[PDB]
RNA sequence: GAGCUGUAAGCAAGCUUUGAUCCGGAGAUUUCCGAAUGGGGAAACCCACCACUCGUAAUGGAGUGGUAUCCAUAUCUGAAUUCAUAGGAUAUGAGAAGGCAGACCCGGGGAACUGAAACAUCUAAGUACCCGGAGGAAGAGAAAGCAAAUGCGAUUCCCUGAGUAGCGGCGAGCGAAACGGGAUCAGCCCAAACCAAGAGGCUUGCCUCUUGGGGUUGUAGGACACUCUGUACGGAGUUACAAAGGAACGAGGUAGAUGAAGAGGUCUGGAAAGGCCCGCCAUAGGAGGUAACAGCCCUGUAGUCAAAACUUCGUUCUCUCCUGAGUGGAUCCUGAGUACGGCGGAACACGUGAAAUUCCGUCGGAAUCCGGGAGGACCAUCUCCCAAGGCUAAAUACUCCCUAGUGACCGAUAGUGAACCAGUACCGUGAGGGAAAGGUGAAAAGCACCCCGGAAGGGGAGUGAAAGAGAUCCUGAAACCGUGUGCC
RNA sequence: AUGAGUAGCGAAAGAGGGGUGAGAAUCCCCUCCACCGAAUGCCUAAGGUUUCCUGAGGAAGGCUCGUCCGCUCAGGGUUAGUCGGGACCUAAGCCGAGGCCGAAAGGCGUAGGCGAUGGACAACAGGUUGAUAUUCCUGUACCACCUCCUCACCAUUUGAGCA
């Protein structure tokens, strides 16, 4: 999914993509504290998910300077 | 930087838990770094609803023997909150 | 030297002469789980299950270097050997000019 | 190139041939403490100021950056006082003080026990230890030398000289050097001193300012002065001798690929790698596994090959850098702290003495080449050599590491204190001291079911070659504790 | 191993009836009886660190027993503008920019700081859970700061504020 990310723009990378990833991963962790989620596997790919988006931004803010 | 929802963490469930909940007061466990101000405003944020006080305390450690071998377990914090008369309330599953 | 779904045969242990298909691989032991070969009778752990249950078949692993493969033309045990590359390296057989 | 989600064996939930897991090169993220550096502090924590940014009106609320002291570089500002102190603001210094390898080497301080059959002089010993500097090695270097003829030519290390010459309550003891044989190689070189030009200071004057130029200088002959020489072609190959850089080839290091030949028959066994009867491979009978002892069963070995990317050497090209010889009449000869006088030290193998030689404090204290030093007090002849300024690879020392190996070395009271969650458990206020503890079976195939019992534990039945093999589960001795019985 | 089934079992009043249980002199309930009371009462330092509350347990620890426990295994439990400390002050002492001494390492010390055992400083009654309560709940309060949007008197050296 790394190329898909670079084809995105810069605010589209964080706004509505790296918010969404963090929205979901707090309701995830509700529902397994409650008692009711079934696939576990999902909270550890979103954190992947996350970070890749993190370290494609800041690959390109250091390439900017 | 400082996300609301990197303050919350994961809700509390027990005897005391549902019996404070029948009155409007819901319990958290929260950042061990953050303090009322901070639970107050993501409370308002995440949820959208109307906070009037907020409680807060710590917890330490527990001795564990599991095997031959012996550790401790790590910190806790929690918050209770109590929203106001008029306020919704938050829809905690 | 051989993975999981081929035809092996058995050529020590009390089991030789006997062959069959390969069901499992464990390459962190160098063992296998050949088809139908070395039985055992696994006594059931108290019910645990919707009957009680306690005298099983099933079969248990067998050392890597215990099986070697067949020879598609000839039919028989025979050596194994790499590299014909034809557009990716291949097992081919020795005792043969075969593939696989 | 087929399974995978660490020990770790449960258990759900998942991923991968659209190639996972895994191995190597380069990158990104990196909470808090710690030299710890915004201020403070009982290491792991508290409290700030200035710029922006989020959020309401502010606060404390929140986020991202900056803010230590000292040293060098410029600036403007200058007390008492018409100047210099002192004060600000700059870019600093990728400060470096901080750490370590319980090793190796330079320097400054510097013991005692012990021996001498007691003990001062001696020895232990410039040892142990403390402090300051470093580097991958440091230190030492191009004769004011050895020495005694035929003379050799910078330093360092090994053999011999030799337990010799010498010191010494002449005791105990300490203990050289040169000559000769080797390892590496460097006649390695640089400095404004006499002079010149110019400048620019500068009262005429000066005296620094930069350039040439000069010392591979002693047989005292060089240099300043005085007749030639070709300046491109040699040296750096940047390791002393000025110093920065590129571009191509080759060999390595960090991951890998390929790789010959028996299921031979037969016997015993739970299981053949063993016995007997037959064959093959070999630049490959080095090792480790597999149900027993394998060159032909597996991973491999001998040989051949390999690299996107970082790195280590070598060669070449580019590329920078300007000279060496004949002649005598004044001047420099680079170097004024030498060498004394006590007085102490101080090192010399040498203990102040017959004594040369080297350094450190304190008083006086040179001449100039028709000069100066040495040849173990001085004393005249002869023979060697030119101090008071710098730089220099190789041959040597030592392992915290990394890679590959080897032992007429150990085999669990041995070998590291430690083969096991060991500097742990325990002991101490603290510096500090410091253990015990390996083995089921080839494979859990780890005892369904029945009976006694609250359970623990047994008796059957089953698995296994073995259950006397059943969880500190290979073999299992002695002390020690019991039951039965032949003779007293 | 012997000594040897020997010495000891660490100041104190219990008795009966029920209960539970495989099992009770030793555990729960009841009734009588006995002991302390300028404490053997309550609240709370230092120090300890989960020992606290509920449900199970019967290998080891309790100088006996044990169905019990400060023991073992699982879950829970500690709420502050006003209480104690920090965004306040200093004592003895300690550290110390420049500075003065000293073979080195270091010793002392000015400006300035740190440091309570002291000085300043706003909240009281009642109720509640198996485990917290000047903190939670119900009543009545006080203190410092701001004007988001206000309101009424009252504005520039005709001085409000100022140490």
């Amino acid at each position: 999914m790394k190329a898909n990310e670079i084809r995105d723009l810069t605010t589209a990378e964080i706004e509505q993509k790296v918010k969404s990833l963090k929205e979901e991963l707090f309701n995830l962790r509700f529902q397994l504290a409650t008692g009711q989620l079934e696939n576990t596997a999902r909270i550890r790919e979103v954190r992947k998910a996350i970070a890749r988006m993190k370290t494609v931004i800041r690959e390109r803010e250091i390439a900017a300077n | 930087m400082k996300d609301p929802r990197d303050v919350l963490k994961r809700p509390v469930i027990t005897e005391r838990s549902a019996d404070l909940m029948t009155e409007k007061k819901y319990t958290f466990e929260v950042d061990v770094r953050a303090n009322k101000t901070e639970v107050k405003d993501a409370v308002e944020s995440i949820f959208g609803v109307k906070v009037d006080k907020v409680n807060i305390m710590n917890y330490k450690g527990k001795s564990k023997r599991v095997g031959r071998y012996t550790g401790m377990t790590s910190r806790r914090r929690k918050a209770i909150v109590k929203l106001t008369a008029d306020s919704k309330e938050i829809e905690i599953f | 030297h051989v993975k999981k779904g081929d035809k092996v045969m058995v050529i020590s242990g009390k089991d030789k002469g006997k062959q069959g298909t390969i069901l499992a691989a464990f390459p962190k032991k160098d063992r296998v789980l050949v088809e139908g070969v070395n039985m055992v009778k696994k006594h059931s752990k108290p019910t645990q299950a919707n009957p009680q249950g306690g005298i099983s078949n099933q079969e248990a692993p067998i050392h890597v270097s215990n099986v070697m493969p067949l020879d598609p033309k000839t039919g028989e045990v025979t050596r194994v050997g790499y590299k014909v590359e034809d557009g990716k390296k291949v097992r081919v057989a020795k005792k043969s000019g075969q593939v696989l």
